[PDB]
RNA sequence: CUCGA
DNA sequence: GTGTCAGTAGCTGTCACGGATGC
DNA sequence: GCATCCGTGAATCGAGG
């Protein structure tokens, strides 16, 4: 659905394939370390922040 | 054995990384000085140490009892040693 | 902080 | 002595330049 | 071997609150 919204530039699709994690519950947890680091990352604790 | 003066350490390892960049937080909002909290997250965690009558029981909340310890020492802190001075 | 050459 | 959730404010509205720092 | 990012610098004196 992604590459459906943002597919006429093509520097969208570089991120999309230059990115490193795939996963909604994956770039979650990249997120949660990256914003609050030091916690242990629960899927519930990140969804909710 | 040996194996057991190292579980001591492994037990304490296990609680500060998922408990002190937390309380942290908390003495941080109560003093608005990272340093302070800094000193207060060390003090609490020792006392932890060496209250072992709270970490035994796994189940039961922790994190719950260390807020309070901290909450405690920073009043302590702004007792009459703060008021004249600060 | 506000201001003068 | 302490024990159920118990979790910053603030903030990027400067810039040119050189060289160690780092992928 | 080279781009990034760190650290350095950025007029003088003066008044009052």
């Amino acid at each position: 659905q992604i590459v459906e919204r943002f597919g006429f530039s093509e520097i969208m699709r570089s991120t999309l394939e230059k990115d490193n994690t795939v996963g909604t519950d994956e770039a979650l947890l990249d997120i949660y370390r990256k914003l609050r680091p030091g916690e242990p990352p629960t899927k519930e604790s990140a969804q909710t922040l | 054995v040996s194996g057991a003066a190292a579980a001591e350490a492994a037990l304490m390892r296990a609680l500060y990384d998922e408990h002190a960049a937390v309380l942290w937080r908390y003495a941080l909002r109560l003093t608005g000085d990272a340093a302070q909290a800094e000193d207060v997250v060390q003090e609490t965690l020792l006392r932890a140490w060496q209250h072992p009558e709270v970490i035994g029981d796994t189940a039961r909340p922790a994190r719950a009892w260390l807020f309070t310890v901290a909450r405690n020492m920073i009043i302590d802190e702004r007792r009459s040693a703060r008021f004249r001075n600060v």
